[PDB]
């Protein structure tokens, strides 16, 4: 008999943790307290949103303003060639 | 492979008229036509189909020239039966006359 | 080395003669690429003569399996249980047919 | 007649498992049965693929589709000459009686019975969608 | 039959899988071609993916007739390695090495 | 003779109120 | 969920219902026509729109309809 | 149960994937929206109007400020014989150093693109000059479109909504359309032209700040008020002028020359001016028809009510036609695209052979591009004209209110219509390629003597008529002493005379075999593709296979697989049909546009004339001959700034090849995988911790035909631009 009408519909349907366990004590506490004091402002998700959003577009006008220069992007240098020739003498 | 197989190796199927590797190139040529016209079977669908042979049946009612055997659309299953061995065939032979008169010229 | 291999000819008729090709050995023809000329020096022929008696040897064994195909479905068709011996089958194939087979295209 | 009662002490049958089963669905939206009363043991093919064996006498099934009940049931009735019963079973534990909802296959014509859906005119007397713009209604055949 | 959908879905994820990592190196290729960065390319002269157990298959039957066929004279095919075979000034055969290019068309 | 760096914060600016009178227009015709 | 309507010039023939995979319709009295039934489509909450029933429909044009509507778990043939 | 398509429940309510796809893809059609009204859909769509005009008027100011910010502008102005245009500019973080170095052209600091929409010839044409001049015409309308955002905002305030009967107004807008939307502004733009372009075409500077001081003729405006007018015509720029310049200049503001300016192979601005005035004239006159508020004019309904030929050969003629096209915006809409799709061709063809702006007929990219892109466009439009009038048939079309007009009857031999159709396009097909096909097993066994060339006489008369003396045919035009001949000699006929016998330019170009089988070619798609249009607009509401079609609406999968078999039996499926044979057919007609000018462009057109008679003529000497630098953009050797449109060359086969698989392969293949791909992520660990919120289906039967031709057609249109402008501006 597989199937019960009552109390044991999770086993009907086959809703079963196969390799979650309950366990309470997996990190030491001070390792713990630091990472929750660390991550406590980012558990709001309208400010983790704003933190990365701030944060990426900072990073990326940075990138493009003033970072790409400095790892020498070949769109920041330039030509330096004086421009490729097109025919009919066209410039 | 575009260019420097395709394009360059095709030189000598599209250069085979007036020589006697002409045959290949009307192939050539008759390979993607035929390659071209499986996809009207295998894009469309037989109920369109049904309805112009419905006012093509209807001229030729008007002219007495109906045959008794009733004109039908290909069934669906032929209609991909059709388009897919038009599709080899024209692919097929598309490849075999660009590579026979490739290697024979060039050979 | 020098000479293309052909065995077919064209009729000259609406110009299609183009395709008998100057294939070499004073004679003109479509090129052929289905490796028989090889084939045929490999089995140590050496004239026409040979080709036509194998030619005529086949068209004998071809009328010889049409007459078995008549005969074993019109006039003495095998049982059932006879098609189902499929280890007889096994062991008259391996070594009757490739077993026999080898053994004499090696002699 | 009255519409039967699953019972949920019936066997089910001999199955060595498969992938076609249930999934999050019947946990979360609805599954079904089908139970049937087999005259004795023998093979049958499973609608989720695979050889199964029924036990003679009361069979249960859970599957995950009401096609998937009426496969089977088809095969119980063309192939074994059996009669079944289905069922759909929700989360909260309510159990819904299907087929046959009146104790007579659908096929069968019943007194008690009342149709739905007829439409008092031949297919072609319907109106013009033009005559059924801004009204909300599905369509020409809705009227 | 009774485990279908696990066969079924992981030869679709093996099947995206090399899409992605032989298709996908290709386009790769072509857009820093067109983005003049050859360095940045698959291949022999840049980032390379040498195929290097069929390199190694190779070199096993090339020395194959010295220690592991010793009563063959020379190896199967010159395709392993060796000298080129020449036929009326023409190549028969000879070594087909194998390196990016060859890599990504077999995957 | 090139536009001056005004001249392209002045076409910036005049979008960006075009750009807020579009949210308006697309807002009002959501709902 | 799909809509299916049925029409006056039904013969009764109950092919429509016994075509049917996920049982949506059933034979109902009727004294319209001469086999004194009528094909009815109680059950369109299971429809999934195979249009089977329209396949063994014998009369010229159909007596049942099947007009697809807004999809549903059901009406999507979903086993997930 | 979600709100994404918030009007419409039933899609709401969907748990699949398909909520998101079809919310997208009907959230246009209003008609169909939960709770929508007459009244709110006609607003909704005023609103959207004014959306659609502000987003035009933006992207013609991005133009301008792009080219007067990072263009070449008064460099190309200085020589545009010698200077490419430039678009704007790259700026791309992905480019190696070789790619920054291959886009830097024009003259320009950096890397660019090129122009190929001719806005240049255009701009410098009308009188723009500076930099400063595109940057304020650019702020212009940034601030015309916001003015057109507040109004599409104020119209949809309650006490600003206009009512329905006002959108049915009929007489009234049109009246106000013909009469100040084309007229007065025609009679603008001939201000505009005789205040500003045609003193800086003869190099008056002529601008906001001193226009009330500079004068437009020396006699000012006493010969217009007196009745004078040939005063505005005499002492025209002569045929030595330099443009832009005074050298050579006249004075005449007004003038019928006919033919072009010698030096900018262009129109004269002058005849533009006359062109301009004329057409206002014409339409102010015109926009006076219709009855408003004022007892005078004409009522509409009256006149389609009273056209009925007393015969009865067109049963009751055009009676309630009003109601039926003013009650329909489907009609309506069907009517305006087909017009206008039919002008778009008609741009296209008077813009290459009749070019106006200056230097353009030297810019043989840029016609080629503008031609093609017209073209396509025109071809589009047509599809949708036919989609809308088969969208009317099925939503809008009463037939009890139409009993015996023009349209019911047209409905009554839709057999003939749609049989006869079938007959011309089988002719034209059967015939165009046998002679294609002899022609090429002609080239094939070495004797092109044996071809089938048939002369296009009948074209050729018309070009003698017109004044083309090469063929012979001595009438009209091309007699010297006719009736047609003397009566333009004075006024326009030297100059169209001078244009048309020289070979030098578009206006009328020689043609020979290989133009008569290519025309017969547009032929058989132009009768094709209406063919499938108007097949699939007559059999919309229903055919013998489902005679109760209409009841299932435009757009539908099928019919299931009973009686037969009903793959593509809606009407929408006829449109998705006729999409293929449209690419076809401009393909076709964009292919002859090219290559006859790609020859006569290179000085030989003796290649179009020999090569273009059989389809391995077309092949090598067209597709594979003109390839060669395109593919080369980059190679095993580098790259260069033909590297952009060679992969996009293979970026639009690959997007081609891609719609192949959602054309060929169809639904319940991939619902099957789709089931088994749920199956392992609910039983995969790590993986099962995350679900899905709509159930993963495959696409439907009617999407997958949808974005299959949305792949294919982006292809077509991607790889034929890439080839198109690599191939011409390669050599130019
Ligand atoms: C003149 C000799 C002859 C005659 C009068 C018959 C008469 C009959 N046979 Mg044969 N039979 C014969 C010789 C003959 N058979 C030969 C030589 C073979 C070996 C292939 C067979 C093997 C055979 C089988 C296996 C079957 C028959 C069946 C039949 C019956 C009707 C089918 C039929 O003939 O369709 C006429 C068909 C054709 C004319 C098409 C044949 C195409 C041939 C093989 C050439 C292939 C195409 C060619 C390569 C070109 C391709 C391009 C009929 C009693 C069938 C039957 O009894 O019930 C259904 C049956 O199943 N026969
Ligand atoms: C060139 C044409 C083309 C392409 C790209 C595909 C694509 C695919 N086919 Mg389809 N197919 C085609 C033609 C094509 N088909 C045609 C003409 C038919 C009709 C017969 C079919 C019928 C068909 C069947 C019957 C099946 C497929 C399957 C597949 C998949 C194979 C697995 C894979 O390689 O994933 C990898 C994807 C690719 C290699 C495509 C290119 C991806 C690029 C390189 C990645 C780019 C990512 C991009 C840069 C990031 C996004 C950025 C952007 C949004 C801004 C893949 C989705 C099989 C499949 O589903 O099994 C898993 C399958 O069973 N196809
Ligand atoms: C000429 C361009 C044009 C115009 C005038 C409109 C006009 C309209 N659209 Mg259409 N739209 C366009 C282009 C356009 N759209 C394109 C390219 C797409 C993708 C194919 C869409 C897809 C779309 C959807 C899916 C919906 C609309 C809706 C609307 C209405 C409200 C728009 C709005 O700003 O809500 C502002 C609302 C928000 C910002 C919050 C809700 C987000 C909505 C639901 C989706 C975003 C809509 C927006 C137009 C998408 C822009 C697409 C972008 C690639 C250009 C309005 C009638 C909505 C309407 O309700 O139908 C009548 C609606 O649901 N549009
Ligand atoms: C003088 C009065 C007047 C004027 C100027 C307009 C103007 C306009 N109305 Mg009409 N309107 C009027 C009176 C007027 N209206 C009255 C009295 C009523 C009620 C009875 C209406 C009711 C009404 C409605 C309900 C709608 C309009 C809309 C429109 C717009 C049409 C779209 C467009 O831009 O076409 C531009 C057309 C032209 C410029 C004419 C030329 C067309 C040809 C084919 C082009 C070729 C010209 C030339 C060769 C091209 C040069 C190209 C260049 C790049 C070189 C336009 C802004 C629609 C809308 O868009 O607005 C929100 C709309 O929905 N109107
Ligand atoms: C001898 C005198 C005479 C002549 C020759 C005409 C001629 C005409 N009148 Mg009549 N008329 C007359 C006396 C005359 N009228 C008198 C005394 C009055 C009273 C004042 C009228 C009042 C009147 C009215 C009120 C109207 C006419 C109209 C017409 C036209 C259509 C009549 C018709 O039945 O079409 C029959 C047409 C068909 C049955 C359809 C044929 C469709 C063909 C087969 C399609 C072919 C398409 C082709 C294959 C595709 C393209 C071809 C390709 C090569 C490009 C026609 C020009 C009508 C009109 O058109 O006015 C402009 C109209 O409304 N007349
Ligand atoms: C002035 C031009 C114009 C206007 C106002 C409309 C307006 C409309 N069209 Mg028509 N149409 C046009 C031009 C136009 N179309 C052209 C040029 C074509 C040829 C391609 C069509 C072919 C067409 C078809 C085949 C259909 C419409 C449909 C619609 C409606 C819904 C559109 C939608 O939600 O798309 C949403 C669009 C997307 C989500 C993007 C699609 C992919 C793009 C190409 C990228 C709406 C009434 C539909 C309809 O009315 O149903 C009965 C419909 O089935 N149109
Ligand atoms: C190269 C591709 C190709 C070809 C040749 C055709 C051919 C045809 N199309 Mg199809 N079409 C195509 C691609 C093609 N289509 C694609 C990709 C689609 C999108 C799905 C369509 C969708 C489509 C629609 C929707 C319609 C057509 C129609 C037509 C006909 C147009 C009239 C005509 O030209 O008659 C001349 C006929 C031909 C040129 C066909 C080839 C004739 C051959 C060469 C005759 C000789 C055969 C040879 C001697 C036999 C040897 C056999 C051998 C085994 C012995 C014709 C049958 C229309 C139609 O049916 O009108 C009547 C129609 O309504 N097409
Ligand atoms: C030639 C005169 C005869 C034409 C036959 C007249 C006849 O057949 O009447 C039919 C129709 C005119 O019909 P209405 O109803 O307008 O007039 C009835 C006629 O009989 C005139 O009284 O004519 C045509 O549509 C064909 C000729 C149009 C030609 C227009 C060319 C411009
Ligand atoms: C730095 C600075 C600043 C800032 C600025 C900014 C931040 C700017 C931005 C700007 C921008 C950022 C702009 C933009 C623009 C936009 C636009 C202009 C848009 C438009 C749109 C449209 C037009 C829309 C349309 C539509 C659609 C698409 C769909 C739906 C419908 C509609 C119609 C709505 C300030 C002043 C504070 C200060 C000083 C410094
Ligand atoms: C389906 C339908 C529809 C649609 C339709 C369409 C889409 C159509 C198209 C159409 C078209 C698209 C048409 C076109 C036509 C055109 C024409 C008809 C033209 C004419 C012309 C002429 C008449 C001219 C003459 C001349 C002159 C003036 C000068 C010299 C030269 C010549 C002689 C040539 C509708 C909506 C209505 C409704 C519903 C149904
Ligand atoms: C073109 C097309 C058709 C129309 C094609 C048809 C009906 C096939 C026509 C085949 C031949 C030409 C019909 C006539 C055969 C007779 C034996 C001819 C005798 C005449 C002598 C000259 C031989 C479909 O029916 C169809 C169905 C399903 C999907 C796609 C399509 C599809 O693409
Ligand atoms: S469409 Fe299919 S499920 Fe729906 S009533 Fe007909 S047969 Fe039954
Ligand atoms: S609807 Fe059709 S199939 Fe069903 S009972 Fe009536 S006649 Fe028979």
């Amino acid at each position: 008999s597989e199937y019960f009408d009552l109390d044991d519909l999770e086993d009907t349907t086959g809703s079963w943790e196969l390799y979650g366990q309950e366990d309470e004590k997996r990190y030491p506490s001070l390792q713990a307290e630091f990472f929750n004091r660390a991550a406590a402002p980012l558990t709001r998700r309208e400010s983790l949103l704003a933190f990365t959003f701030v944060g990426g577009a900072g990073s990326l006008l940075l990138w493009g303003a003033k970072g790409s220069k400095d790892v020498a992007l070949p769109i920041q240098q330039g030509p330096k060639k004086g421009g490729e020739k097109g025919p009919r003498g066209k410039i | 492979w575009l260019r420097d197989f395709l394009w360059a190796q095709s030189s000598q199927v599209i250069q085979s008229y007036g020589s006697a590797l002409s045959a290949y190139g009307l192939i050539f040529l008759g390979a993607h036509f035929i390659w071209a016209f499986s996809l009207m079977f295998l894009f469309s669908g037989r109920g369109y189909w049904q309805e112009l042979i419905e006012s093509i049946v209807w001229a030729h009612n008007k002219l007495k020239v109906a045959p008794s055997i009733q004109p039908r659309a290909l069934s669906i299953t032929q209609g991909r039966a059709v388009g897919v061995a038009h599709y080899l065939l024209g692919g097929i032979a598309t490849t075999w006359s660009f590579f026979l008169a490739r290697i024979i010229a060039v050979g | 080395i020098h000479i293309k291999p052909s065995a077919q000819v064209v009729w000259p008729v609406v110009g299609q003669e183009i395709l008998n090709g100057d294939v070499g050995g004073g004679f003109q023809g479509v090129q052929i690429t289905s490796g028989f000329f090889q084939l045929w020096r490999a089995s140590g022929i050496t004239s026409e003569l040979q080709l036509y008696s194998t030619a005529i040897g086949g068209l004998v064994l071809a009328a010889a399996m049409f007459f078995a195909g008549w005969f074993h479905y019109h006039k003495a068709a095998p049982k059932l249980e006879w098609f189902q011996n499929v280890e007889s089958m096994l062991n008259h194939h391996l070594a009757g047919l490739l077993g026999l087979g080898s053994l004499a295209w090696a002699g | 007649w009255k519409p039967p009662t699953l019972d949920p002490s019936t066997p089910s049958p001999i199955f060595g498992g498969s992938t076609g089963g249930l999934l999050r669905k019947a946990q979360i939206e609805e599954f079904y049965v089908i139970t049937w009363d087999a005259k004795k043991e023998q093979v049958f093919e499973m609608p989720t693929g695979g050889a199964a064996i029924m036990r003679s006498g009361p069979n249960l099934l859970k599957l995950a589709r009401k096609e998937q009940c009426l496969a089977l049931l088809t095969q119980l009735r063309n192939k074994f000459k059996t009669d079944g019963q289905i069922y759909r079973v929700f989360p909260d534990g309510e159990v819904q009686y299907l087929h046959p909802k009146d104790g007579v296959y659908p096929e069968k014509v019943n007194a008690g019975r009342t149709a739905v859906g007829a439409k008092d005119r031949s297919i072609g007397k319907n109106t013009n969608p033009v005559a059924v713009k801004f009204t909300g209604k599905l369509g020409t055949y809705d009227v | 039959i009774r485990h279908r959908d696990a066969i079924v879905s992981h030869l679709n994820w093996v099947c995206i899988f090399l899409g992605f990592h032989s298709f996908g190196l290709y386009i790769h290729n072509d857009t820093m071609s067109a983005l003049g960065r050859p360095q940045d390319m698959f291949s022999d002269t840049a980032i390379q993916l040498q195929p290097v157990f069929a390199q190694w298959i190779q070199n096993t039957h090339l020395s194959a007739p010295q220690f592991t066929a010793p009563n063959a004279l020379a190896p199967t095919s010159p395709v392993w390695g060796g000298d080129v075979v020449a036929v009326g000034g023409k190549v028969a055969a000879m070594p087909i090495t194998l390196g990016t290019a060859d890599f990504m068309v077999h995957h | 003779m090139p536009l001056s760096d005004s001249q392209i914060f002045i076409a910036l600016f005049i979008a960006l109120l075009t750009g807020i009178l579009a949210v308006r227009l697309g807002l009002e015709l959501y709902s | 969920s799909h809509a299916v309507k049925i029409y006056d010039t039904c013969i009764g023939c109950t092919q429509c219902v016994r075509a049917c995979p996920t049982d949506v319709l059933e034979m109902v009295p009727w004294d319209g026509c001469k086999a004194s039934q009528i094909a009815s489509a109680p059950r369109t909450e299971d429809c999934v729109g195979c249009k089977r029933c329209e396949s063994a429909c014998p009369t010229d044009f159909l007596s049942v309809r099947v007009y697809l509507g807004s999809e549903t778990t059901r009406s999507m043939g979903l086993a997930y | 149960a979600t709100k994404f398509p918030k009007f419409s429940q039933g899609l709401a309510k969907d748990p699949t994937t398909r909520r998101i796809w079809y919310g997208i893809a009907t959230a246009h059609d209003f008609e169909s929206h939960d709770n929508i009204t007459e009244e709110s859909l006609y607003q909704k769509i005023f609103a959207s109007h004014f959306g659609q005009l502000a987003i035009i008027f933006l992207w013609t100011s991005g133009n301008l400020f792009h080219v007067a910010w990072q263009g070449n502008f008064p460099q190309w102005v200085q020589d545009p014989l010698h200077v490419r245009p430039i678009a704007h500019a790259i700026w791309d973080p992905h480019f190696g150093q070789p790619a920054v170095e291959a886009f830097t052209r024009g003259g320009a600091q950096g890397p660019v693109n090129i122009a190929t929409s001719g806005v240049y010839q255009w701009w410098y044409t009308i009188g723009l000059r500076t930099n400063q001049d595109l940057f304020q015409g650019s702020v212009f309308l940034t601030i015309l479109s916001g003015l057109f955002l507040f109004a599409g905002w104020l119209h949809l305030q309650p006490r600003f909504q206009p009512a329905l009967a006002w959108f049915k107004n009929a007489e009234s807008r049109l009246n106000h359309h013909l009469s100040g939307l084309f007229g007065v502004s025609s009679l603008a733009w001939t201000g505009h032209l005789v205040h500003v372009a045609i003193p800086e075409a003869r190099g008056q500077h002529v601008r906001w700040d001193n226009f009330l001081t500079t004068l437009p003729h020396p006699q000012g405006l006493a010969p217009f008020f007196s009745g004078n007018w040939a005063v505005y015509a005499q002492n025209p720029d002569s045929s030595a002028h330099l443009f832009g310049t005074g050298e050579g200049s006249g004075t005449a503001i007004l003038t019928f020359l006919g033919g072009f300016h010698p030096q900018t192979q262009s129109l004269w601005l002058t005849d533009i001016a006359h062109h301009h005035l004329a057409i206002a004239v014409v339409f102010i006159l015109a926009g006076h028809m219709y009855r408003t508020n004022f007892g005078i004019g004409h009522t509409m309904q009256e006149i389609l009510d009273a056209h009925t030929p007393p015969g009865g050969g067109l049963g009751a003629g055009h009676k309630g036609l009003f109601d039926t096209v003013n009650n329909s915006l489907h009609f309506q809409l069907g009517l305006a695209l087909a017009s206008v799709g039919t002008i778009t061709s008609l741009v296209a063809q008077h813009m290459y052979s009749l070019p106006p702006y200056a230097f353009l007929a030297q810019d043989f990219t840029t016609q080629a591009s503008l031609y093609t892109h017209h073209q396509y466009i025109a071809g589009f439009i047509l599809c949708g004209a036919f989609a809308h009038g088969a969208i009317f048939f099925v939503r809008d079309y009463d037939p009890e209110q139409n009993k015996g007009n023009v349209l019911a009857r047209i409905l009554d031999h839709k057999e003939a219509v749609i049989s006869h159709l079938s007959w011309v396009s089988l002719f034209l097909g059967f015939h165009t390629l046998g002679l294609y096909v002899h022609n090429d097993v002609m080239q094939a066994f070495g004797t092109p003597e044996k071809q089938i060339l048939i002369e296009p006489v009948f074209a050729q008369w018309i070009q003698a008529a017109q004044g083309k003396t090469l063929y012979g045919f001595d009438l009209l035009l091309s007699q010297s002493n006719s009736a047609a001949f003397s009566a333009g000699q004075t006024l326009w006929l030297p100059g169209w005379l001078d244009a048309i016998n020289s070979n030098s330019n578009s206006l009328f170009l020689t043609i020979g075999p290989g133009d008569f089988l290519v025309h017969h070619a547009i032929a058989l798609g132009l009768h094709t593709t209406t063919l499938i249009l108007v097949k699939g607009a007559l059999d919309a509401r229903g055919s013998k296979l489902m005679p109760d079609k209409k009841d299932f609406g435009y757009s539908f999968p099928c019919d299931g697989p009973g009686r037969g078999g009903t793959c593509d039996i809606s009407a929408w499926d006829a449109f998705y049909l006729a999409v293929f044979w449209m690419l076809n057919t401009i393909g076709w007609v964009t292919f002859y546009f090219h290559w006859k000018h790609l020859g006569i462009w290179q000085g030989n057109v003796n290649q179009f004339n020999e090569s273009s008679t059989y389809l391995m003529g077309w092949l090598r000497d067209y597709l594979w001959l003109n390839s060669s630098q395109l593919i080369n953009g980059y190679n095993p050797f580098g790259m260069n700034s033909l590297s952009v449109w060679a992969w996009m060359f293979l970026f639009g086969h690959l997007i081609y090849a891609t719609g192949f698989m959602f054309l060929i392969s169809w639904r319940g293949y991939w619902q099957e995988l789709i089931e088994t791909l749920a199956w392992a992520h609910e039983r995969t660990p790590l993986a099962n911790l995350v679900r899905w919120r709509d159930k993963p289906v495959a696409l439907s039967i009617v999407q997958a035909r949808l974005v299959g031709l949305a792949h294919f057609s982006a292809g077509y249109i991607l790889t034929y631009a890439a080839f198109l402008i690599a191939s011409t501006s390669g050599k130019f």
